[PDB]
Order: C-alpha cells, then sequence, then structure tokens
C-alpha cells in the first residue's frame, strides 16, 4: 500500500525532472539559434 | 526477392521503435511520445522490458516527451550500451509488471573507474543514486555514478531475484570485491553481432530461416507438416566472413552453442579426436534447441581419398554417424564451414547430412561499401575520406581483404608521422595521437600497393 | 509383366475386404453386410482377428449393416488407427474362437489427454468403458473414452493372456503409472512402411520374392528343389529410397532384422568393428528366420585397391567369410544397398555373395507423383496445388529431391506470413497458423529455384 505510494510518489518526481530538463534543452536551442 | 528478405524486415508494429538521443541522462529513464503510451497503454512510470542486440535486454522506467517523436524512444548512452545500439537503430519495448523488489544485490566497479580512492562506494556512490530511487536494474547492467567531481561506472553482477529487480530501501547492496577489468568489458561490448557482418543480407537471411527460425518456432513446421533440415554448409573462398557469420551466431542465438574448430579437433590425439566429436554432439542433445557449428569442415572430413590416414578416415565415419544420429526430436541444427566444398567427403553432402549450402561469395560494391562502414566505425578518419570511391576501386576483393586495406591504410597514416615518435620512446606524445587520423591519401597509397597483393 | 508383379497382387478373397468409413464410433466394434457375414460363416457378436499394415493386428466384434456394401468393412478411426491404414485400405479377417478371458490387463493413458485431472481413472474412465462389455483387446491398442466433457487417449500396456485376451468383470485392471508420452506414439504412429515407398512398385517386388517370401515359405524353395539366393544388393543414385525401403523392410517383416550402418562399423576402433559384425551374423542366426540390412557397404567393401589400410581390408575379408559362413540352413537373408556399386569389392558379388542386384534408379513421371502424394500427405496443401502438373516438370528428380522440393515449397509459404511471426515472440499466432497453407505459387517457386540446383 505504502509501497506502491512510495512508488508513485517517485514516479511522479521523475516526471517533473525530466519535464524541467526539457525546458532547459529547449532554452538552450532557442539561444543557439 | 522482397520475400527472400522477408525475414529481415523490420515490422510495421506500435512496439519497435526508432533509438533516439536523450534530453536527460538518467541511466533509468527512456522518454516516449505521449501518444504513443497511449497505444502501447503504458502510464507515466511504468516499469518497461526493452530488447536490443546480442541477446541483450534493460528494464527501465517509462516517461512522456513532447519533444519526442511518436515513432521514436529517447535512451541516455548508459542504456543504449547496455542494449549494445546506436542512435537509429530499431529496439522492441513491453510493459514488465512482474518485477519484485530486489533481496540483494552485487555491483563492482571498473578497476580504470576508481584506481586509487579510500571511498566507500557505497555511502558515497550507490546509496545517494539509488535512495528512495526505487530504480529498476539487470544482471550485467553497466551504469554511470557521479559523486564529489568524479564518476564511477559499475556493474551489476548478481541479482536476487535474477535477472532483474527493483532496488528499494531495504535491498542489500553488496559494492564489495575485486575491481571489474575494463578491458574485459571492451572485449564483451566487441562481441561480433549481425550488424558487424557486410555483403550478406541474402546469406543471413537464408541462415536465419534455416537456423533461427526453425529452433526458435518448431510448431510452424510441424504445422504445415515438414521436417526442416538439419544440416547447412557455408562456403565461399577465403576471407569472406563464414567464420564471422559463425561468430555472430553464436552471439546473437537463442539456442545453446557449440563451436568445433576442424584444426583443433585434427590436433589431438588418436581418439581423443573422436571423444571430443561425440561430446560436442551429446551436450548439444542434452541442452537442445542447440546449435553446431563445425569451422573448417573440410580439415575433419576431406575425400576418404585424400587421406591416407586409418584414423583420419575412422573420424569421418564418426562424423557421418553422428549427423545421422540425430533423431527427428533433437531440435539440433549443425553448421559447418568450409572455403574448399569440392574437399569435403561427398557422403557429408546427402540428404540428412548438409543438405543445405549457402555461398558467402564475392561481394559486390555496395557490399563492399557495408563492410568498409563496419571496419572503420571504430576508426579516426579524416573528413576527405571517401569510402564510395574506395568501395568503387576494390573489386574482386572480400571482407578481409578490405580489413587489411583498412589497416594498411592507417599503417601509412602513422607512417606520416614517424618523425616525431620513436621506438625507444616509453610514451607516445598526446597532440600527435589526438592528431593522428587516416587520409583518402592513405586510403589511396594502400590501394596501390593491393595491385601487387591481387 | 502382370507375372513380375503377381506377389503385390490384392488377392479375390471372402477375407479381404475395403475399409470404409463407420456409422458408429465404438473401438471394438466392426460392421460387415450380413451376406459377407453368410460368407465367411460368421454370426453375430463373434470375436474377429484383422490385419492391417506393418505387422499390426485388432481383435473386434463383427456386426451385421444393411448400408455396408459386401465387399466392404466398416471401422471407426481408432481401429484404423490400430490397423495402421486409411479409409480405402484393404485388410484381411478371420475368426478368433481361441480368445481368453483376460486375468488382468495394464493400460495407460497418453499424457497431452490428461494434463491434469485429480480423478481415478479406473472409476471414472475404465469401468463404465469396460462394465459387462467384455471387450477384446490387443496389447498396443490404443483406444479413446468419453467421460465427464472430457476424452482420454489410453494404451494397452500389457495383457494377460498376452497378447490379446476379453476384459471380463473379473479381469484386473491395472491404470497406475506413468503416462505415455504422445510424441513417441506420434514416432510410431509413423514408422515407414511400403505404402511410404513411392515409385518402386518393379523393385518391392523383386524385394518380397527373394527376401520376405523366402523366409516366409522355405517349403515352396524345397518343394520345385532349389535354393533362393541369399545376398540381394539394392543399388541406385543417391536419394532413391533406398534406405527407405531399409526401414519399410524392417517395419513389415515377419523376420528379425538387423540393421548394420557401413559409417558406424567403420568409426568403431581396431577389432570392434569386426566384432561388432561377427555378432550381428550371429545374432540373425541365433534368432532365424532373420534379416541382416548392411547400409552404405561401400563404407565397409570398397575395392581391395581402394583401401590403404591394412585392417580396412581384414574387415572386408571378415565380411566374405561371414556371407561364405551362411550354411544353408540358417534361413539368414542379407540384404544390402548402396550408391556406388562400381565401388563395391568384387568377390562380394560373386555366387552365394550378394548375387542378385536390384535397381533402385531415377523414376518416371508417374512415380514421381507416387511421391509426391507420399510426401504431402500430411502437409497442408491449398486447393490451387496440382501434384501431377508438379511430377511433369521435375524430370530427373528422384525422391529426395522432391522431399526438398516440398520442404522449400513450405518455406516459401511460411515467408509469405513473416510480416506477422516475430523470431522474438514467444507464440505464434494462431489464425496465422490455421491459415497457412502450401499454394501452387510457392511449388512454382521452388521448381524454379531447384534450376540452379541441377
Ligand atoms: N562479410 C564481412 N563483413 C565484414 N567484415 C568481414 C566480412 N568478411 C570478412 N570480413 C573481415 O575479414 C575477417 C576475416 O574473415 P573470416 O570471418 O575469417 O572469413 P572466413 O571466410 O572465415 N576465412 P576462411 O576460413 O579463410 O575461409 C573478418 O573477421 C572481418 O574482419
Ligand atoms: N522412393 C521414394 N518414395 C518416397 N520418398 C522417397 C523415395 N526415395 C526417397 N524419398 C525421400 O527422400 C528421402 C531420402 O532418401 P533415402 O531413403 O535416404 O535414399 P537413399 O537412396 O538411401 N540415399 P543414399 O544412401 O544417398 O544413396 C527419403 O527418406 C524420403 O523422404
Ligand atoms: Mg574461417
Ligand atoms: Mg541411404
Amino acid at each position: 500500500v505504502k509501497r506502491q505510494e512510495a512508488l508513485a510518489a517517485a514516479r511522479l518526481k521523475m516526471q517533473e525532472e525530466l519535464n524541467a530538463q526539457v525546458e532547459k534543452h529547449k532554452e538552450k536551442l532557442k539561444q543557439l539559434e | 526477392d522482397d520475400l527472400s528478405t522477408a525475414i529481415l524486415k523490420q515490422k510495421n508494429r506500435p512496439n519497435r521503435l526508432i533509438v533516439d538521443e536523450a534530453i536527460n541522462e538518467d541511466n533509468s529513464v527512456v522518454s516516449l511520445s505521449q501518444p504513443k503510451m497511449d497505444e502501447l497503454q503504458l502510464f507515466r512510470g511504468d516499469t518497461v522490458l526493452l530488447k536490443g542486440k546480442k541477446r541483450r535486454e534493460a528494464v527501465c522506467i517509462v516517461l512522456s516527451d513532447d519533444t519526442c517523436s511518436d515513432e521514436k524512444i529517447r535512451m541516455n548512452r548508459v542504456v543504449r550500451n547496455n542494449l549494445r545500439v546506436r542512435l537509429g537503430d530499431v529496439i522492441s519495448i513491453q510493459p514488465c509488471p512482474d518485477v519484485k523488489y530486489g533481496k540483494r544485490i552485487h555491483v563492482l566497479p571498473i578497476d580504470d573507474t576508481v584506481e586509487g580512492i579510500t571511498g566507500n562506494l557505497f555511502e558515497v556512490y550507490l546509496k545517494p543514486y539509488f535512495l528512495e530511487a526505487y530504480r529498476p536494474i539487470r544482471k550485467g547492467d553497466i551504469f554511470l555514478v557521479r559523486g564529489g567531481m568524479r564518476a564511477v561506472e559499475f556493474k551489476v553482477v548478481e541479482t536476487d531475484p535474477s535477472p532483474y529487480c527493483i532496488v528499494a530501501p531495504d535491498t542489500v547492496i553488496h559494492c564489495e570485491g575485486e575491481p571489474i577489468k575494463r578491458e574485459d568489458e571492451e572485449e564483451s561490448l566487441n562481441e561480433v553481432g549481425y550488424d558487424d557482418i557486410g555483403g550478406c543480407r541474402k546469406q543471413l537471411a537464408q541462415i536465419k530461416e534455416m537456423v533461427e527460425l526453425p529452433l526458435r518456432h518448431p510448431a510452424l513446421f510441424k504445422e504445415i507438416g515438414v521436417k526442416p533440415p538439419r544440416g547447412i554448409l557455408l562456403y565461399g573462398p577465403p576471407g569472406t566472413g563464414k567464420t564471422l557469420i559463425a561468430r555472430a551466431v553464436a552471439n546473437e542465438t537463442g539456442a545453446f552453442f557449440f563451436l568445433i574448430n576442424g584444426p583443433e579437433i585434427m590436433s589431438k590425439l588418436a581418439g581423443e579426436s573422436e571423444s571430443n566429436l561425440r561430446k560436442a554432439f551429446e551436450e548439444a542433445e542434452k541442452n537442445a534447441p542447440a546449435i553446431i557449428f563445425i569451422d573448417e569442415l573440410d580439415a575433419i572430413a576431406p575425400k576418404r581419398e585424400k587421406t591416407h590416414g586409418e584414423v583420419e578416415r575412422r573420424i569421418v565415419s564418426q562424423l557421418l554417424t553422428l549427423m545421422d544420429g540425430l533423431k527427428q526430436r533433437a531440435h539440433v541444427i549443425v553448421m559447418a564451414a568450409t572455403n574448399r566444398p569440392n574437399s569435403i567427403d561427398p557422403a557429408l553432402r546427402r540428404f540428412g547430412r548438409f543438405d543445405r549450402e549457402v555461398d558467402i561469395g564475392i561481394p559486390d560494391a555496395t557490399g563492399r561499401l557495408e563492410i568498409l562502414q563496419i571496419h572503420t566505425k571504430n576508426m579516426k578518419l579524416a573528413d576527405d575520406v571517401d569510402l564510395e570511391q574506395v568501395a568503387n576501386e576494390t573489386h574482386g576483393h572480400v571482407g578481409a581483404d578490405l580489413a587489411a586495406l583498412c589497416s594498411e591504410a592507417a599503417l601509412q597514416a602513422i607512417r606520416k608521422k614517424m618523425d616525431l615518435i620513436d621506438l625507444e620512446d616509453e610514451t607516445i606524445d598526446a597532440e600527435v595521437m589526438n592528431s593522428l587520423a587516416v587520409t583518402m591519401d592513405d586510403f589511396r597509397w594502400a590501394l596501390s600497393q593491393s595491385n601487387r597483393s591481387h
């Protein structure tokens, strides 16, 4: 129960960190061109 | 035509995706588009199984990415290495719902990544890396960890359960033991696969359909009501890649694979040659589905006229009995290779023995270019190097001649710098090393040296 | 002409009947017309002995049927399988008055018919099946029983008395023990017989008259005052079915049959080759009437010029002494086969050794069609497939070439579906499997591939 809540919490954490890095990369490319 | 290459063809299936470069270098994460995830019924954070090349798998967590094409999959270098794939390869993907929390795992560092450090590997590297991450891992994964301005590569040596698990807070992590040799991983990294074989597209298909397909799906053949042949003879002139294909098949197949080398059997004492032979067929029988590859067949089974030894003749008799002894339920296939097919005892090419033959012949110009690409992939080439042109100037060259061409080219390139380097130095000056490259001129030189040879 | 095929001919006798399909699938019942029963002096419910192929017998109960032709016999699938016969075959029938109540019998299930069930096999299957039925059965019968929405095949493993008996109320039925492998029965089911040999009608007659006839009726020959020859050499080019005939003879003969394989004798140590040879002729002598078949004779008895080994020459000497050693009372016949008759030591073809020769040659167009029918009988063929046409386009092909043609055809058929099937799947999609069939087009393709080969 609490195990799946932990996994889900870490998975949510993962998704938001990928989203943060997508935007950083996107910004870098705009500055490049 | 398209039919004889059927079996090589990339399938337009939803779980077949093209490998592209990753945004973010988290070793356990791979990124799809959201419509792709919707299609495969994958929700954010699901655990997935990837299949790459050379029997490789990786277990990852799948995440959404709006910059990712529907037909593409983003994965960092570490995952690609574990799958033995490069950017542009196609891999297959499925849910992995069965995957349990690990009881313990054993990992060790690569040796050239640690010389020397006091630090506790668990505390400094692994605990922060795994902490509350619930990362999936597989036996044989290599992964990279950052810590305190240093990076350390680890290999997963053991998991329990095997071969994969999720590393939880309560999973015991062992990091203790002798560091893994980099050279040993570089040996494994460079196993031969099908993508190391140029110019044989049609023959790789014939082999896949006479060997892999009937060991993998014996149902197909029973359904339609036919026995697949059990003896496949590869033939062709020297250096066309028969032995290469043997190594690829060994590293790609899902069957048990037993190599017999002609000369090596023939180098044994009287009676020990026979014994080893029997043991090979016994082991394969026992471990079916299985492939026996007999490389350089002509060594052990020349025409019973050629061979003026009673033992040598006895050995051929033994082979034939072993071939015939393959009762139809064994799922054992015997491949063999030779550059002298006419030199083989004809009784071996009868029905139920080596009854199929594959010509690994001289490649054509397009094939030669494939070969040149494969061979130079790890080489430092200058921009002036036009391999297509080299392909066009190498008529009648086979794979081995193209390898040597590339060696000779390189050596010329080295020759060009011999005014800076002495035999007597212990060391090579770095700016000399980093500038070293093979030019077209070097290849031109090599080419011209090869017209004496041919 | 009609005389050289005399011995194959179906006899217009009252006890020779054509197998037709059965009204009612009771495994112990067979149906004749009433005038046929009257003719053979069989009354309703008499116990009868049927002879089918491959030495098979069945014991049945004979019943009247007004829908049955006088010249026909109705029998369900189960009985036909036990007789190794198909619809349209001719079988022989006699009263069986000698047949005793069984003291015990042992039967076991086929394994793919039972995985898994609690139930007591006796109580749930066998007691209701045998109850007050007084069924006749024979060791080696396979029979099917219904019970509670499931069907279970059993094999009769033992009877007492052997080999047949009637199962009475007081007969002990054992059903306990390890289930019988389906694959093992499918191996037996597919033993080679004479009906698996196409295009050799005249040579099967020569063999039947030089081998079966004089071992079965040595009186004929003593009456008329002549010794039958004892050495029969089959010859012909590769793949014409010499070894096939050896397997058929082994599965059809009423004699003791001992196979010697050339290469396999020749694969033995010095002295062990000789020993095995002596033991073969000793065993046959002891177990007469008997057949020794020496397959690939040329391996053990090449011209005493060819063979540069003293042991190899010693072996041939041993053969000749063993052949001559067949004193005229032994009732042992030696057959042998070779695709190289000129390569055999000529002393073996002298009087009293291999003094009769049978040419298992290249079949003609009609023969080729017979072969194609035999080979495809268990294959999934589409309706467009015209084998007569294939027969006509395969001049100079022999049996083995026709087998491979049919394999290549099938493989093309499979090739056509390779867009749905992956090497990496564990499974084959069923609608793919059920639709799989070999088309004429597939055969056309195969044919065209075979004109390089020839
Ligand atoms: N088809 C190919 N594609 C790529 N490289 C090849 C190919 N064929 C040969 N080479 C290169 O040449 C090397 C020697 O070839 P090898 O696989 O030994 O050929 P082979 O046919 O086994 N020789 P032989 O046993 O002399 O008949 C290979 O290991 C490759 O480095
Ligand atoms: N007369 C035939 N009728 C039906 N099938 C045949 C016939 N001859 C050959 N075949 C098929 O081809 C296969 C190989 O033939 P086989 O019986 O080995 O011939 P063989 O003459 O013994 N060969 P060899 O020993 O090379 O001279 C058989 O097992 C059949 O599958
Ligand atoms: Mg080689
Ligand atoms: Mg044969």
